[PDB]
């Protein structure tokens, strides 16, 4: 839940800081985390939605990472990263769709779809960071 | 000859200086990150004084104030005044001072009146200049003579008056503001040495010193590997584990009081009956067993675990007794510690030479690449329980990873830290002298089982040795502040199992433990090694950031990546291949920069255009409006060509003219009379004859571009008509307007003004920095009779 | 619209972490995007519109960097600060308020205001920083 | 006011910045932050009164700072961040009932306990950061 949290808070700052003309100052740590994530989900398959008429979707990682070196962010900056974060806002929304169709009569808090059981293992704990919802 | 070929062909891609033990020296001669201490405020301007002119062009009877760049010298060209820019800040952060004492800076203010002092003398000057000048108000000349310092000895603190340009303030400012000396302590001290070394009863720590309220110390820089370099750097890695097992190798103590080697070569002798035998190596079966090999061995086996070096096995199949030693060496070294193929060599000898005819069991057929190890087979194989959970024991004992206070660590299992488990050895080796060896010959059967009995008989020394080993191990891990990443190395230190044999047939009961002084050594090494790595891992993130974000698309960060490696001390960088070099050019880019070389960078990128701005030998563009523009009448020229801003003209960027090489669009604008602005850091020519000005030599400068298709060549015109003209008489006895086709975009010096360059700077009154903190720790230990190992008893028992 | 967000962003980020006091890590970030804005506006010139009752008012932008060598901020900084900051946000509200009086039939999306329309240019996209609202 | 606020926000970015496997440079100017709270808060003495029930608490501060030398925050910073985090938010909590519970008619907007006017001391305007709510 805490790395479901922290990829689509990730992916929102992504999208309200990573903007044509903003200094790189402003996004430099959200880049960080950004490339973060990407390392830690690169290589990694994942599948959601087997129940009523939740389609299956199947989910792959090889993006590559956001560059570091510019002063302003530009129009190449922008496209790469609106690409990589429209991919994984897809994916994110899909999980999270996956995650509210389930429930559990023993233990209806643990997570339920396998794509959020994957999420909670270790090698995924990395990506976890602000939390303030 | 061949395998040398290819060894060295190998060897030519691992940047590993050839005489490996010269390398010790290279990794001793890394000092400390070196203290800088400021001896004057860092400055780029100074006031000066300037001729100025009226609005009809004569100059006036008084001089102005103005900030002039100290050293003009900035170049011609967008790109290289960028270039000089990232020199200047490479400039900064090597000067960048790690504290400041501003008493040793403070000068006598000669017009004080209540014995006023200044930082620095630069500041002595100019206040004495600004109270000379006739022009100054009489409340700055009165400020001057009262402003005060203020020495607080109680508080420790200082503030001095000081005249300072706003971008030298602001240098000066963040000096003073981001020192790294931290107050020192006995407590900081204390908890300096390592943890395990502290909670260790065969050392006893003192602290004999008293640390005043004004010591000071800097933090070594002893982050974990950012760049990862044990994933995906072979060569380096390589290199980075031999530096380390040389270290190592120079820290591990000499074993004292070893059992006679004539009299335990006459027992083997006796024992294994080998003149008796038809073996066609008959004198090479005891040699190599020496005290010398013994040494050789304990420091190989030491060493090699710290650094995480890869070793191979090097032995003689027909050499029964070095196989029974390898047996111990494999029981108490983890089964990771060695390249596969050795492993493996070593096991298979062992089963098809001993333990399976042992037995009567069918020869094992090993297939290489199997995911199981000759004696993983042979553990499911065999039904002896002493052999069996010996084998057991032998396959499962690898290295487990655990972090001490940051630093990952592989550490033995606990039964080799005790030495409980040679026992099991001993009891499958006992078996082994019991068996029949079914269809063995009996003499060889009885030298086998008496080298079985060699070994076994030797129960306590080894149990001895296996505690020695690991509490030494211990001692020296604890010492080690890097990461002990266990990657299976290009190339192997090569381990005679001969030199295990005389490690295991000559170890007596001497305990030899770690000197106090050579665990602070190993330490303070291990601790320079890492902070030089990070603090040149900084600069070369910085320094690469830096041309990035100033755009100097023709770096190579090859050679910053160069600088980088020959800056860690353990490189020669004629053998790093390209790809990792490659890598390691990524792996930094993608780094953050550190908050101080980051801050500095952000200082000078915003004072860039203030900077280049003030300089005299160079202009921001030039305008080519082909009509009549009025000459601007200008305090520090008289009337000047000067354009204020580039607005309403197109705009050519000649760094860019010049990087495509395309001159069609300028050609065509200058020969069809094109109204255009070339912006570019400009070499300029002051002219100050009128009749040059009537003669329209500004609009004749630019034909060479088309001729040339070059912008390095183009000097615009600046005319500076004023009195001082030969020929100013021309504008003064007759009645038109000066006007000229071209101007240059050039800016006017600032003024110099009292109020905005008056400050305050604050630093303390005095400290003393210190350096090897552990020179305050006096350090003892125990009588090595004495000295016990982790669980409390003594390391050797058998007295 | 991205630009003149931005612009209030930025002034409602100074006035709240420019505070007495705090270190200047809290602000680095901070101070980078203002001065980038006052980089970005210095050397121009606009102008709020007379429609209605609206007064004409004429803007200009010649004012100097924040510092950023300090450890925590004190008075000084807060006041120099400030002394920019009124003006800026002086400026948006004005800009804010021109905008809001205009409508359009043709392109009614499209800035209506001459100080957004110069605003929208690309010489300002400098400007655009964290889009979060 | 302004140093209690400062604190409390420096708390609740601690609870949901500080989570275990996130980037420390997520957290390098919040850990600034604290470890200038801490510095600043340390060896003063701190109490809540006995107004009505409310029942008097003595306050020590003696706390260690947060490590800076981290990749990514593991297990140890966690559980270290978080044992000073609780004393700190119940110190804060207990300071505002107090505050909460009192009035003048003089000075009412001036602080009524004795934590807060000690808060209002220069001694700790250092604490004072980001005023954004």
């Amino acid at each position: 839940m805490d790395v479901l949290y922290s990829l689509s808070k990730t992916l929102k700052d992504a999208r309200d800081k990573i903007v044509e003309g903003t200094l790189y100052s402003n996004v430099s740590d959200l880049i960080q985390q950004f490339n973060q994530m990407i390392i830690t989900m690169n290589g990694n398959e994942f599948q959601t939605g087997g129940i009523g008429n939740l389609p299956i979707r199947n989910w792959n990682f090889d993006f590559g990472l956001l560059g570091t070196t510019l002063l302003n962010l530009d129009a190449n900056y922008v496209e790469t990263a609106r690409n990589t974060i429209d991919y994984f806002v897809d994916f994110v929304d899909n999980v999270c769709m996956d995650e509210m169709v389930r429930e559990s009569q023993r233990n209806g808090i643990a997570p339920q779809s396998d794509s959020l059981r994957k999420l909670s293992g270790i090698k995924f704990k990395r990506i976890n960071f602000d939390n303030s919802s | 000859h061949q395998k040398e070929v290819q060894y060295e062909i190998l060897q030519k891609t691992i940047p590993t200086f050839e005489p490996k033990e010269s390398i010790l020296k290279k990794l001793e001669d890394i000092k400390p990150e070196q203290v800088k201490k400021q001896t004057k405020l860092f400055r780029i301007f100074e006031p000066r004084q300037l001729p100025v002119y009226r609005a009809n062009g004569e100059k006036e009877l008084r001089n102005r104030w103005y900030w002039k760049l100290k050293r003009d010298t900035l170049p011609d060209g967008d790109y290289d005044v960028r270039e000089y820019f990232l020199n200047l800040y490479d400039q900064v952060l090597t000067e960048m001072p790690d504290y400041l004492l501003l008493k040793d800076m403070a000068v006598e203010n000669k017009n004080s009146r209540d014995a006023g002092k200044v930082v620095d003398s630069e500041t002595a000057a100019i206040c004495d200049a600004i109270f000379q000048d006739e022009e100054t108000e009489g409340v700055v000349r009165r400020f001057i003579a009262e402003m005060r310092q203020r020495v607080q000895a109680d508080r420790n603190v200082v503030n001095y008056p000081s005249i300072l340009h706003p971008i030298d303030h602001a240098f000066n400012e963040y000096f003073l503001q981001h020192q790294l000396v931290e107050p020192l302590n006995n407590d900081i001290i204390f908890n300096y040495i390592p943890e395990r070394i502290r909670n260790d009863v065969n050392y006893i720590l003192n602290m004999d010193r008293n640390l005043p309220s004004t010591a000071r110390y800097i933090r070594p820089n002893l982050l974990q590997d950012r760049l990862n370099l044990h994933d995906n750097f072979e060569s380096l890695w390589d290199t980075i584990t031999t530096s380390n097992y040389i270290l190592a190798r120079s820290v591990v103590p000499d074993l004292k009081e070893l059992v006679s080697t004539e009299a335990q070569i006459q027992k083997m002798s006796q024992d294994l009956q080998l003149e008796a035998l038809t073996i066609q190596s008959e004198t090479q079966f005891l040699t190599g067993i020496n005290s010398q090999a013994a040494n050789d061995c304990f420091k190989t086996l030491i060493a090699a675990m710290l650094s995480q070096r890869t070793m191979s096995l090097d032995f003689v199949t027909t050499n029964y007794m070095s196989l029974i030693s390898g047996m111990w060496l494999l029981t108490v070294v983890p089964n990771d510690m060695f390249i596969r193929e050795s492993l493996v060599a070593c096991q298979l000898a062992i089963i098809n030479t001993i333990i399976y005819p042992a037995f009567g069991m069918q020869r094992m057929h090993y297939r290489n690449g199997d995911p199981q190890t000759p004696f993983q087979i042979a553990e499911q194989q065999i039904q002896n329980f002493q052999v069996a959970n010996w084998l057991h024991f032998v396959n499962n004992n690898q290295f487990r990873q655990v972090v001490i206070d940051g630093v990952l660590n592989q550490v033995l299992n606990d039964n080799i830290r005790n030495g409980h488990v040679v026992n099991q050895l001993m009891e499958a080796l006992m078996q082994l002298s019991r068996q029949q060896f079914p269809t063995m010959p009996v003499d060889y059967k009885r030298s086998i089982q008496r080298g079985i009995l060699l070994l076994s008989n030797r129960l306590g020394q080894l149990v001895d040795l296996t505690r020695l080993l690991a509490y030494n191990y211990e001692t020296l891990m604890a010492c080690i502040t890097m990461n002990m990443q266990h990657v299976q190395t290009l190339t192997t230190e090569k381990l005679q199992l001969t030199s295990v044999t005389s490690l295991c047939m000559l170890i007596g009961n001497a305990t030899v433990i770690p000197s106090p002084q050579t665990l602070f050594h190993y330490y303070n090494v291990n601790v320079n090694f890492h902070s030089n790595y990070n603090e040149r891992i900084n600069d070369a993130v910085a320094i690469i950031t830096a041309a990035n974000r100033l755009n100097l698309y023709q770096k190579k960060m090859k050679s910053i990546v160069e600088d980088f490696l020959k800056r860690l001390q353990i490189f020669d960088i004629s053998r790093v291949p390209d790809d990792q070099m490659y890598r390691l050019r990524d792996r930094l880019r993608l780094l953050p920069v550190e908050i101080r070389r980051l801050d500095i960078f952000n200082l000078i990128l915003m004072n860039m255009e203030q900077i280049e701005r003030a300089s005299d030998k160079i202009a921001q563009g030039v305008i080519i409006a082909y009509r009549d523009m009025q000459l601007e009448r200008d305090e520090m020229y008289g009337y000047v060509n000067i354009a204020r801003n580039l607005d309403g003209f197109q705009q050519i960027n000649l760094e860019e003219l010049m990087r495509t090489g395309d001159y069609a669009q300028i050609t065509n604008m200058l020969l069809n009379n094109q109204p255009v602005a070339l912006v570019g850091a400009l070499p300029f020519i002051t002219d100050s004859s009128v009749i040059s000005l009537v003669a329209k030599l500004d609009a004749t400068v630019f034909a060479q571009i088309v001729k040339l298709r070059k912008v390095d060549t183009l000097k615009p015109i600046l005319y500076k008509i004023n009195s001082d003209s030969n020929d100013f008489y021309l504008v003064a006895n007759y009645d038109w307007v000066p006007t000229s086709t071209t101007k240059v975009y050039k800016q006017i010096p600032q003024q110099f003004d009292f109020r905005a360059s008056m400050h305050m700077l604050t630093s303390n009154l005095t400290f003393t920095v210190y350096s090897d903190l552990l020179a305050f720790v006096s350090a003892d230990t125990v009588e090595p009779i004495n000295a016990v190992a982790f669980d409390n008893m003594r390391i050797m028992n058998e007295l």
